């Protein structure tokens, strides 16, 4: 129980002028599970792969798809442990905000808060950045919202985004399949299709989790409801 | 350079590799295998079971206070697999937090709250370059109030997840795939049935073939509010039935 | 690589052996205890007439009846002197009389070696100071000259020299300077020894002398006084 | 080598060379001898200085009204440790108000010295201390290492070329126990001189004595009564 | 803090590395000259690198620590202004000046500020994981006396008073030309002192009135930083005087 | 001041309250909800001094939120009791809040009454605000100490209506909050006992009693 | 020292000799006729393929001389 | 059992020719029958990725 | 490996692909260097037998002793480096003293052992400090918890033993325990046995010379950790010598 | 262990530069065009919007135009990551100053508070410096309209017209060629800024998805901070685009 910590330079700039650690963290998120977020403008839908590659996992309460608060949720891609502390931390900020305002934290506000954390991990030494990309959803103040925060501590605004394996193809399939001024139903259908275009093959309702977000709140649907959806998609 | 990052620092301290995930973190999962302990845990609807070696190596080592089944607290108990030094250290930290929770928060502790709480801590240890990603893995049993009997396992990496069936140890991959065949050809879980499945997996995989003094079984039962070791009497009654099984 | 904190097979620390060398780099200072008083002499060694010679100081006051000449890195010493000023008046609040040469010197020396380069508090040294101080004054007990080292070994002297000429000068003092040599003769002894390390001859703009004598407080010698010792060397 | 980069650097044998290398620093220090009877604890010390035209500043330090120390090694570090001990001895006198035990005080030095040797990026303290102290259980003369281990000796010599002096300590080991104050000091001088070459025989000027005991508190004789112990000369006994 | 990694460690050469690295960075460039008058002290820097599109009014390279203490700074590289590095020394010195004036009713002297620069450099040396600033400052000011003073400091923290000194791009070369220009009349007439600063700056590289900025202090009155328009008129009159003597 | 009760019945938990929230015995506001809805699972009745009660519920709600999400167990009333006892101690026993925490665990529905004391108090059926004994006294009287859910719901509403009648402080609508652990039915008008008289007739005036010399919009 | 995975080079004159040395210790040819007295400064440097308990049977540590041992050496 | 190599000595070069030959002989267009070929290793990690 | 400037022996946060921690292991080789300390659990107490290293010719009793009293009824025998052992004595004694104050009953060995082990284990995890270079036994008698023997190594493990050895001879010494029935046996007879094991195991190159120190904590001392009488030591010494011949 | 890993990038070099600030200096140059020009009735900023897709939410006002206060606004050249933490901190500082003084904060006062922090990272601590260089635009009572630039150690310079980012030398020289020290009005000032952005940027006709331009204009004695919308921007593009067309002829 005797330590001061170490802070050392592998977290300072290289001669190239780009940060050595950020590139590696982006590599961790690319290796992850694919995750799509689509803002319907009738609600925000987020889809991820439920699986972890053995389906001896109970997951009826353990999910990749977790509500932070009454109508804001996070879906992730990338590293599982790092995400676990970020889920827990994000909630803690949400409730702090909840005490003062009475409204749950906006997606726009929440990301900056989370971003500081990602930043500490890069900039100080003896740590390393989180390797998790976040899709942050909400419906609040009369408009549904989708934000991206990548692992470096950047936040980017998109209305349809894809992640993980074949993040590039997902963004192009979204551009093509989904058009603007379509409804919520259409949005839900397109996400499962982006996941088909982003790791292909066999799907069960224990290989996918789909969660829908409204002002009613974020909920991850039960295994049965997800099953009906599967049959629709090619 | 090949054969580890020796001109680099990436296995020397915690920082991301040129390949994404750390050497050191992957390496921690290799420390488990050193312990010599393999644990198989099977989730039932009567009890959630742990079967681990009682096995002693001499007359000089206790067996009246040496066990790898630990009573974190009454409702929830756990098994540690891997390095013994790290094993005790997490158990005590877990015990103190369990009392403190019960005292302040007042909520009864399910499987999730201990599992998730430790997991977040073991993320901090992985994240600091002073501390090392853990040498042990914790497999918890305990009764969830909504679900029923639950078996969770948390990673030395800092991830928690639920399991109907799990295995940790020297033969982590061999036992989990073996137990996978048992799930697939499903068993309607009675008391005797979850205990039977766990011992047959471990007996085949190690290829020692255990007897009742060599294993100690841990149950947390739906009528027992406390954690209890079944000991030899119940194990032998199942043990014979195992030979008659297949 | 190896650290600097380590002990060598010689049986000494690296950082400290370097610090003694730092003392050797600077300008020479002579502090002579005579029983008529304590004189401190230092070389200015100016290279430009645009400088104002009063403000080149290397004699600074620890106390109002103790003067100190310092050698090696001029800057590195100054901090030790800043802490010394606070202690002498502090000593007046508590004891209700002024600090002695012995009391002040042992207290600064504790700080001299404390060094832990990594995993040591930022309110404590990473490296020792390369300064040798010569604390020369006459106090309640009488004329005393104490010498302080960067190794934090304090010892009482009657004649001590430190700076580039430190070994050479110290031997040469033991010879001329004795306790059968008066105070004015101590000033003449220091001036001769001073010249080898100096780049030029001795002058009243190339020495600074201050003597603290019994029954008197610290006096900084004026241009006339410097010039009377210059006439006969 | 690289068994001594930091004081956390182990050798395959299982030894930190820096802590050992810190002992070699004690050998650079000045010779000090520690002896005890049944009523006194006696410390005989070598003082050296750069000016011998001036009185030599003592190498015997004040810790308590019945505890005194003699240092061999690093001068700043010995004084540095001395202050922790001094604070505790004087504090022990306020609170407990016994004449504090040498065994008790010495273990507390063992906790503090262990801190840097345990800690990375630091140096051990390379100073060996001989403490004379008198409590109500009689004298004790203890040796404390650059490590943290202690010996309770009847006689010990740590310092420069201490082997030569031990040859004397081994020879009159029985005698120490019976002695009165005078006898302890004459033996320590005869021991002390041996460390140094054959043709050098001590002067009172460079000898400081710290005398502790039953009939006395703490008195340091720098030349005060040093002359009668020195008398009765014996020159380098082989 | 957690950072205690070495940046300065002592040399057997009897120096501190940073201090010497700083000292050469004032050899190689950023001409700052100061002369001390008999009513007024003037300090001048050459370069703010006014490329005829930059602002001249709000840019400060001469900063008022107090209303009777001012400093002009220099140390240069490829990163040419080390204004940032200066800006720390400037802010801590500013509070300290004001602070000294609250406690001690004498107006703060340059001699106090110079000891304060010697201790800031040093303090940064002793603290673990910390490094001395590269700055050298020409501390100008007024005492209790009301006597004009010009003092100069080095990156180690050693100070001397000087009637006239030049540093940058050959400290000794600019000063030895300037040495002829320092006469009894020049120091007496205030107007001649303003010209003396400008006249030195011109030796290294000639012309520019925008590149040259100088600040003037008269008595204990506040710092006045002169317009570049005032400088241009002054360089034109200096150039003709050179032809007159010669 | 306020009249709040919550009940343990043979169904789930029925909370009854008068509307009015008063700063002392005088109404700060004659609108909103005294019984507050928090997260989906937790409902809390409020009584005694207004200032102390609203804020206590709110602060505990964050703590309880953290504990619910991580643990993934439904909230326990004993659990809720301990959190209020610890928080209120932290503050140092300042102000008066008689608080009614009521949540459904996986077992039965559990109701507790925590007064400001910082006690570990287990009721049987409780009513709060006013005087703790005075409100509690009613439960022993009308309840036979268990009857069917529907009969019990009319019973609480009737007993709470009597306290509204007897004590004029409570005013406006009587709200009933039927609370499960995901279903929060907030029935504004269980009984309206009293309401005002219409403010149809003005007390307005033309400018000739006070006039205006400005109408401008600054920039 | 065989910990090889060396995706780039790694010599391997040395690899062949490390494997051949095992072969001669193995009882394809005797090992009751050849005994090996091996001296190496550390076993940390060495790999377990070599050490075993049927390549090198006894493990005799040599600590630095004791106090009595140095008097005997003199 | 070889590796990618290609910055090595002359010793890393000879191993590859032999390692190439084994591949074709097993499965290439040539293959065994009743006769069986047994390999012995210490590490399966020292082996060529193709092997 | 052992000669390096980054990680391995500098750190202990490091892992090899095997999983090893080399620094924690180097600490283990350090306990091995000095002579053996044995502590034997009886159903009635603990008896220790310790080699007390004679490092000079001007010895007095208790000099470089390895017998400590953690609590009134706990004794602690250390083996390996004595420098690290002194710091470990302060930490163990402190955890026990506060325990007695608060709980007001005799510290359970199972609890004390868990706390010191955690402390050793906090250092082995860390690369910021090295871990202790000794291994120790805590042994005790109480009637509130029974006779207990625990052992803590440089790694940070606490497990109970009924007869243990730490130090150079421990693999040989331990074997002699399997021979003896010691779980049920008076503390008076077991003193005779710890003394004879030590005399035979000692040789002139594990350490030059030793002084025999045996200690009681059992039915004889009435649950007090004390050093054995002059009489007890000598008869147990005699039996050691007679068995040695 | 720990020092060895520490690359000693916190060390001074003999020449008198910090290695880190110099490597940060390159990070600014990779990144897009941020230019600020002074005008005589207002002041304007033009920054490169790098978020072009056909599916964009626009949850923020802009991802490079940041209104730091209710009297200051800024644009970015560097890395978005550093920009986000930094932008928040810039807001607490601007806003506290507004509380005490109650007058718009000088552009010079705003760069200096941050500078201490930048410097702290570089010199010691082994902490990266921020990867963005900020162009702050404002009006403060004392000087009138001003533009301030900050660098990766907080080195400051007051500029009438300056540009950092991609093709920084090209943009600043060009702008130097037409305009030298405040020769134009607010109307003309937007048309130059978009023109410079046009040449520097790969798309040589631009749209409002490619550029985002922000104005800070002093109206009725009070500073108005407005991010101009896409509609206003197209008008400014057609004015420069047309001016370019005449040039050729």
């Amino acid at each position: 129980m005797a330590e001061r910590g170490y802070s050392f330079s592998l977290t300072t700039f290289s001669p190239s002028g780009k940060l050595v650690q950020i590139e590696y963290a982006l590599a961790a998120v690319a290796g992850g599970a694919p995750s799509v977020g689509i803002k319907a403008a009738n609600g925000v839908v987020l889809a991820t792969e439920k699986k972890q590659k053995s389906i001896l996992y109970d997951e009826r309460s353990v999910h990749k798809v977790e509500p932070i608060t009454k109508h804001i949720g996070l879906v992730y891609s990338g590293m599982g442990p790092d995400y676990r502390v970020l889920v827990h931390r994000a909630r803690k900020l949400a409730q702090q905000y909840y005490l003062v305002y009475q409204e749950p934290i906006p997606t726009a506000q929440l990301v900056q808060r989370v971003a500081s954390v990602m930043q500490e991990y890069t900039q100080s030494g003896g740590v390393r950045p989180f390797g998790v990309s976040l899709l942050i959803c909400g419906w609040n103040e009369g408009r549904p919202y989708l934000f991206q925060s990548d692992p470096s501590g950047a936040y980017f605004a998109w209305k349809a985004t894809a992640m993980g394996k074949n993040y590039v193809n997902g963004k192009t399939f979204l551009e093509k399949r989904y058009n603007e001024d379509l409804e919520l139903e259409d949005a839900i259908h397109t996400a499962i299709l982006t996941l088909k275009e982003s790791f292909e093959g066999q799907m069960t309702e224990d290989n996918i989790e789909v969660g829908i977000c409204n002002e009613a709140g974020f909920r991850r649907l039960t295994p049965t409801e997800v099953r009906d959806y599967l049959a629709a998609i090619a | 350079m090949s054969r580890g990052s020796s001109a680099g620092f990436d296995r020397h301290i915690t920082i991301f590799s040129p390949e994404g995930r750390l050497y050191q973190v992957e390496y921690a999962f290799k420390a488990i295998n050193q312990g010599g302990l393999t644990s198989v845990a099977v989730r039932g609807k009567d009890c959630a079971v742990i079967v681990t070696q009682k096995k002693v190596p001499d007359k000089l080592l206790d067996s009246s206070t040496v066990t790898h089944l630990f009573k974190i607290t009454e409702n929830i108990g756990c098994v540690m697999t891997g390095m013994t030094a790290d094993s005790r250290s997490q158990v005590q930290r877990a015990r103190y937090e369990a009392a403190n929770w019960k005292y302040k928060y007042g909520y009864e502790i399910p499987v999730d709250m201990l599992c998730k709480r430790i997991a977040d801590i073991s993320q901090v240890y992985t994240q600091n370059a002073e501390m090392r990603p853990l040498g042990c893995c914790m497999i918890l049993i305990g009764i969830d109030e909504e679900q029923g009997p639950q078996v969770y396992k948390c990673d030395p990496a800092g991830y928690y997840c639920g399991f109907k069936a799990t295995a940790a140890g020297v033969k982590q991959t061999e036992s989990t795939s073996f137990l996978e065949k048992k799930v697939k050809k499903k068993f309607d879980w009675t008391f005797e049935q979850t205990v039977e499945t766990a011992i047959t997996c471990l007996s085949t995989v190690l290829s020692i073939d255990f007897k009742p003094s060599e294993i100690e079984v841990g149950v947390v039962t739906v009528e027992n509010p406390k954690f209890r070791i079944l000991t030899e009497a119940e194990i032998d009654a199942h043990l014979v039935a195992l030979a008659e099984r297949d | 690589d190896r650290g600097v904190n380590t002990f060598s097979p010689e049986g000494r620390l690296f950082q400290v052996e370097y610090a003694i060398e730092g003392h050797k780099l600077g300008s020479t200072a002579i502090g002579i205890q005579t029983s008529e008083g304590v004189c401190l002499a230092v070389e200015k060694r100016i290279t430009s007439p645009l400088m104002e010679p009063s403000s080149i100081e290397k004699i600074v006051e620890i106390d109002a009846h103790i003067g100190c000449a310092m050698s090696g890195l001029i800057a590195d010493a100054k901090t030790l002197i800043d802490k010394a000023r606070v202690e002498t008046q502090n000593h007046w609040f508590t004891y209700n009389e002024t600090m002695t040469v012995e009391s002040v010197t042992q207290a600064v020396s504790n700080l001299a070696l404390q060094f832990g380069e990594e995993d040591a508090d930022p309110g404590a040294m990473s490296r020792p100071f390369g300064v040798a101080l010569l604390f020369g004054g006459v106090d309640e007990k009488g004329p005393q000259l104490f010498h302080m080292d960067p190794s934090g070994t304090f010892v009482q002297c009657d004649a001590r020299a430190i700076g580039s000429a430190s070994e050479g000068a110290q031997s040469s003092l033991q010879e001329v300077y004795h306790k059968s040599t008066t105070l004015k003769e101590a000033i003449k002894s220091s001036l001769i020894i001073l010249k080898q390390v100096m780049e030029e001859k001795l002058n009243a703009t190339n020495i600074e002398l201050a003597t603290v004598q019994p029954g008197q407080n610290f006096h900084m010698f004026t241009k006339e006084e410097l010039e009377e010792v210059i006439k006969d060397i | 080598n690289q068994y001594d980069n930091d004081v956390t650097v182990w050798s395959p044998q299982g030894r930190i060379h820096q802590i050992e290398y810190a002992m070699e620093a004690v050998k650079q220090g000045s010779a000090t001898v520690g002896l005890k009877s049944k009523t006194h604890a006696v410390l005989v010390a070598l003082k050296r200085a750069q000016s011998e035209l001036a009185a030599h500043q003592k190498k015997i330090l004040h810790v308590d009204n019945h505890i005194g120390i003699s240092i061999a090694g690093l001068t700043a570090d010995a004084r540095l440790l001395c202050n922790f001990m001094r604070q505790e001895c004087l504090d022990s006198r306020f609170v407990f108000d016994r004449p504090l035990p040498v065994s008790r005080l010495v273990s507390l030095i063992g906790s503090k010295t262990q801190i840097p040797t345990q800690r990375y990026g630091r140096r051990p303290y390379g100073v060996g201390l001989l403490i004379a102290g008198y409590d109500d259980m009689g004298p004790h003369v203890f040796q404390t290492c650059p490590s943290a281990n202690y010996f309770d000796c009847r006689a010990m010599s740590i310092g420069a070329r201490s082997q030569s002096a031990r040859t004397y300590l081994e020879r009159h080991m029985s005698e120490f126990m019976q002695c009165n104050l005078d006898e302890l000091v004459k033996h320590g001088l005869r021991a002390l001189r041996e460390t140094l070459p054959a043709e050098q025989d001590l002067t009172t000027k460079n000898v400081s004595i710290g005398i502790v005991g039953k009939d006395l508190e703490f008195t340091i004789y720098d030349d005060d009564d040093v002359s009668p112990f020195l008398d009765g000369l014996e020159e380098r006994p082989q | 803090m957690s950072y205690d990694r070495a940046i300065t460690v002592f040399s057997p050469d009897g120096h501190l590395f940073q201090v010497e690295y700083a000292q050469e960075a004032v050899k190689k460039g950023s001409t700052a000259v100061g002369v001390r008058g008999r009513d007024i002290v003037v300090l001048g820097v050459e370069k703010k690198s006014v490329a005829k599109l930059q602002d001249e009014r709000t840019v400060r390279k001469i900063c008022a620590l107090d209303d009777n203490v001012c400093m002009a700074f220099a140390v240069v590289a490829s990163v040419s202004g080390l204004t940032a590095d200066a800006r720390i020394v400037i802010n801590r010195a500013r509070v300290e000046c004001q602070s000294h004036r609250l406690t001690v009713g004498d107006p703060v002297t340059v001699e106090y500020i110079t000891r304060y620069i010697a201790s800031l450099k040093q303090r940064y040396t002793q603290s673990n994981g910390r490094r001395p600033f590269g700055i050298s400052a020409l501390i100008v000011g007024f005492d209790f006396d009301g006597t004009p003073r010009l003092y100069q400091t080095d990156p180690s923290g050693t100070y001397h008073a000087w009637k006239a000194n030049a540093i940058g791009r050959g400290a000794k070369s600019v000063r030895e030309f300037l040495e002829k220009n320092y006469t009894d009349d020049a120091i007496e007439t205030d107007d001649l002192t303003i010209k003396l600063v400008i006249k030195a700056l011109l030796e290294v590289v000639q012309s520019g009135g925008k590149n040259i900025e100088l600040a003037v202090m008269r008595r204990d009155q506040p710092l006045k930083i002169l317009s570049p328009e005032e400088i241009e008129k002054y360089v034109a009159e200096i150039e003709k005087e050179k032809e007159e003597n010669e | 001041t306020t009249i709040a009760g919550v009940v343990y019945k043979d169904g789930i938990v029925l909370g009854a309250d008068t509307r009015a929230t008063e700063g002392m015995v005088v109404a700060d506001k004659n609108c909103s909800k005294i019984h507050f809805i928090s997260p989906n699972i937790y409902c809390c009745g409020a009584g005694t001094a207004a200032d102390t009660d609203m804020t206590t519920q709110l602060i505990s709600s964050n703590l309880e939120l953290h504990s619910l999400t991580t643990g993934r167990l439904p909230r326990v009333v004993t659990a809720n009791r301990m959190l209020k006892q610890m928080l209120f101690r932290y503050q140092g026993y300042i102000g008066a809040a008689l608080v009614l925490g009521g949540v459904d665990v996986t077992g039965p529905h559990l109701y507790s009454i925590y007064p400001h004391g910082s006690t570990d108090k287990l009721p049987y059926v409780t009513m709060g605000s006013g005087s703790l004994a005075a409100m509690a006294v009613f439960e022993d009287k009308f309840r036979p100490d268990m009857e069917e859910e529907e009969a019990k719901k009319l019973v609480s509403e009737a007993i709470a209506a009597g306290i509204f009648n007897d004590l004029g402080s409570g005013s406006n609508i009587d709200l009933c909050v039927i609370s499960k652990s995901k279903l929060d039915f907030l029935r504004p008008y269980s009984v309206p006992n009293k309401k005002g008289t219409r403010f149809g007739r003005y007390r307005c005036e033309k400018g000739t009693t006070a006039v205006l010399t400005e109408k401008v919009t600054p920039l | 020292t065989k910990r090889f995975d060396s995706e780039k080079a790694g010599d391997r004159e040395v690899q062949r000799t490390m494997l051949e040395l095992l072969n001669q210790l193995d009882g394809f040819q005797p090992n009751t006729q050849v005994k090996v007295i091996a001296a190496t400064n550390r076993v940390d440097i060495l790999d377990p393929a070599l050490l075993r308990s049927g390549r090198l049977d006894r493990k005799i540590e040599f600590p630095m001389p004791n106090e009595e041992a140095r008097a005997r050496i003199m | 059992g070889g590796r990618r190599f290609s910055e090595g000595t002359s010793a890393d070069r000879e191993i590859q020719r032999t390692l190439m030959e084994l591949l074709n002989q097993m499965d290439g267009f040539d293959t065994l029958h009743r006769v069986k070929m047994i390999m012995a290793t210490n590490r399966p990690d020292t082996l060529d990725p193709a092997l | 490996m052992s000669s390096i400037g980054t990680g391995y022996d500098l750190s202990a946060s490091t892992f090899s692909p095997d999983g090893r921690v080399f620094q924690v292991e180097y600490a283990m080789k350090a306990v091995e260097n000095s002579s053996t300390a044995i502590g034997i659990r009886c159903k009635d107490g603990v008896v220790f037998g310790v080699e007390k290293l004679v490092l000079s010719k001007l010895y007095e009793e208790g000099s470089n002793k390895r017998l400590f009293n953690v609590d009134r009824h706990v004794g602690m025998a250390v083996a390996g480096l004595l420098a690290d052992a002194r710091s470990l004595a302060d930490i163990a004694r402190e955890e026990a003293s506060n325990f007695r104050s608060n709980f007001g009953y005799n510290i359970p060995l199972k609890h004390l052992a868990d706390r010191v082990a955690m402390y050793v284990h906090a250092y082995t995890l860390y690369s910021a400090v090295r871990p202790f270079g000794c291994s120790f036994m805590l042994g005790s008698y109480s009637v509130n918890d029974g006779a207990q023997l625990y052992m803590i190594d440089p790694s940070g493990v606490s497990y109970g033993y009924w007869g243990c050895a730490i130090g150079k001879a421990r693999q040989a010494a331990k074997t002699e325990i399997e021979k003896l029935q010691m779980k049920e046996m008076t503390c008076r007879d077991v003193v005779k046995e710890v003394a004879k094991i030590i005399y035979i195991v000692h040789d002139e190159v594990k350490d030059k010379a030793f002084e025999l120190e045996l200690s009681w904590v059992g039915e004889l001392t009435k649950g007090r950790h004390e050093i054995v009488p002059k009489d007890v030591r000598e008869e147990a010494e005699k039996y050691a010598k007679e068995s040695l011949k | 262990m720990s020092r060895r890993y520490d690359s000693r990038t916190t060390i001074f070099s003999p020449e008198g530069r910090l290695y880190q600030v110099e490597y940060a200096m390159e990070a600014i140059g990779h990144a897009g065009t941020c230019l600020g020009i002074l005008a005589n009735d207002g002041v304007l900023l033009a920054a490169e919007r790098r978020n072009i897709h056909k599916l964009l939410d626009e949850v923020f006002f802009s991802e490079k135009i940041y209104k730091l206060n209710e009297d200051m606004a800024c644009s970015v050249a560097g890395i978005t990551s550093d920009a986000n933490v930094l932008t928040n901190e810039l807001r607490l500082i601007a806003q506290r100053y507004l509380l005490q003084y109650q007058e718009p904060i000088p552009c010079e006062q705003l760069v200096t508070a941050l500078c201490d922090i930048k410097q702290a990272y570089t010199q010691f601590g082994g902490k990266r410096p921020f990867g963005v260089s900020l162009l702050y635009i404002g009006w403060d009572k004392h000087y009138g309209f001003q533009l301030y630039q900050s660098d990766p150690s907080g080195n400051y310079g007051g500029w009438k017209a300056t540009c950092i980012g991609n093709n920084s030398a090209a943009a600043v020289s060009m702008l130097k060629q037409d305009y030298k020290e405040g020769e134009m009005t607010l109307k003309s000032a937007l048309a130059l800024a978009v023109k410079v952005l046009n040449k520097t940027m790969d798309v040589s006709k631009l749209s409002a998805e490619k550029v985002e331009i922000a104005t800070l204009t002093r109206e009725n004695g009070k500073t108005v901070i407005r991010v101009l919308k896409q509609k206003e921007v197209e008008q400014l593009i057609k004015k420069h685009e047309e001016e370019e067309a005449k040039a050729e002829r």
